[PDB]
């Protein structure tokens, strides 16, 4: 997890390709309430075939999953048990001789 | 060419007005109407380019402006 989010750390953003987010002519708003982000979007898929389902993103490796020390002591300490014993040395203490 | 058609004419004149219209122009000439600073400037010189005259002109979408140039791309409501 923790080499992940160093990997998500790099591929933190869309640092290529950004999103083609031209702005036309402010139209004649004699009408309407100029959503036009929604008529260029559709102009936009229409002329380029965006999801032609060919091209990517590509802003990071996939890959090149790097592991280090760096991180792994975050170990910290574990929530074991045994902190207290008693019983699993009175289980041991049953073969204490061969016996069973 | 071709040599016969199927045609029509439009019986009782009525025909519907677009609510809007989308024009697609080369970076010379849209950047030449986009620094204009008032509409009817804008207008005025599209009227002389293109020979559209207001309530009359018919247009569809696909529609060509000028080859290599200029398109006409979409219609509303109707196309």
């Amino acid at each position: 997890l923790k080499s992940v989010h160093r990997w998500l750390s790099a591929a933190d953003q869309s640092e290529v390709v950004p999103g083609n987010d031209n702005i036309e002519y402010f139209s004649i708003n004699e009408h309407g309430r100029r959503e036009e982000n929604r008529l260029r979007l559709k102009t936009l898929l229409q002329q380029d075939v965006v999801h032609e389902t060919k091209t990517s993103t590509s802003a990071a490796s996939e890959l090149t999953a790097v592991v280090t020390i760096n991180d792994l002591l975050e170990a910290c300490q574990e929530t074991k048990p045994s902190i207290s014993t008693s019983e699993l040395v009175k289980l041991r203490g049953i073969y204490d001789r061969f016996q069973k | 060419t071709m040599d016969f058609c199927y045609f029509e004419p439009i019986l009782d004149n009525v025909v519907p007005v677009l609510d809007s219209v989308t024009f697609l122009i080369n970076e010379q000439l849209y950047s030449k109407l986009m620094d204009l600073p008032q509409e009817m400037q804008q207008i005025q010189f599209l009227h002389y380019k293109y020979n559209i005259n207001s309530m009359e002109t018919v247009v569809h979408s696909r529609d060509i402006l000028t080859s290599g140039l200029c398109q006409i791309l979409n219609c509303s409501p109707f196309p």
